[PDB]
């Protein structure tokens, strides 16, 4: 379904944190793992949210290549533009 | 290292959504079972953790990385229909 899409949604909006979203977003994606007809927009789209929220670290040692709450923000709307589901 | 990975535990066989001591040490033995696991062998590299070492299982599908000192890093399930899933198959590019 939309369903990780939405947690997007729901986190550009700031409804739901950084940290709750890369941690809802495990568990959106578990769900959807194997899910047979599925859009391969949508599941590419899912995919890349969740590697973007393997690099968020809110710690302030975090690794060059981890981002803060900011730039998984930016991530994510980025991703969801170039899937085109806004 | 292993309580902000833990969101990745119900991918190793893990399904208590509890985050204890109990819970995580139940994580750390289902990645040493993986890593020992004969079945699981070296496969690539996480990329961006430059010289990082990951040790893929085709069975259960699931990538554990580790990084250059040896210490774990993270790790979850590969999803084979997905592009990054199929390249990482392909390329050994995680």
């Amino acid at each position: 379904k939309m369903a990780m899409i939405d947690l997007a949604k729901l986190f550009l909006a700031s409804k739901i944190t950084a940290i709750e979203f890369s941690e809802r977003i495990c568990v959106e994606r578990r769900r959807l793992y194997g899910v047979k007809d599925l859009s391969p927009n949508i599941l590419n789209c899912g995919e890349e949210l969740f590697m973007a929220a393997e690099r968020f670290e809110p710690d302030a040692d975090r690794a060059n290549y981890e981002i803060d709450d900011n730039g998984l923000k930016v991530e994510v709307r980025s991703i969801l533009e170039k899937f085109k589901l806004h | 290292q292993l309580d902000k990975k833990y969101k990745h535990a119900g991918d190793f066989g893990i399904s208590d959504t509890k985050k204890n001591r109990e819970t995580l040490t139940k994580f750390r033995d289902a990645i040493e079972e993986h890593l020992s696991d004969k079945d699981t062998v070296e496969k690539g590299t996480y990329r961006r953790e430059k010289g990082s070492k990951v040790y893929f299982n085709p069975n259960t599908m699931n990538v554990v990385i580790i990084k250059s000192n040896g210490e774990f890093l993270s790790g979850w399930k590969i999803n084979p229909d997905a592009d990054n899933g199929r390249i990482y198959l392909e390329t050994g590019e995680l």
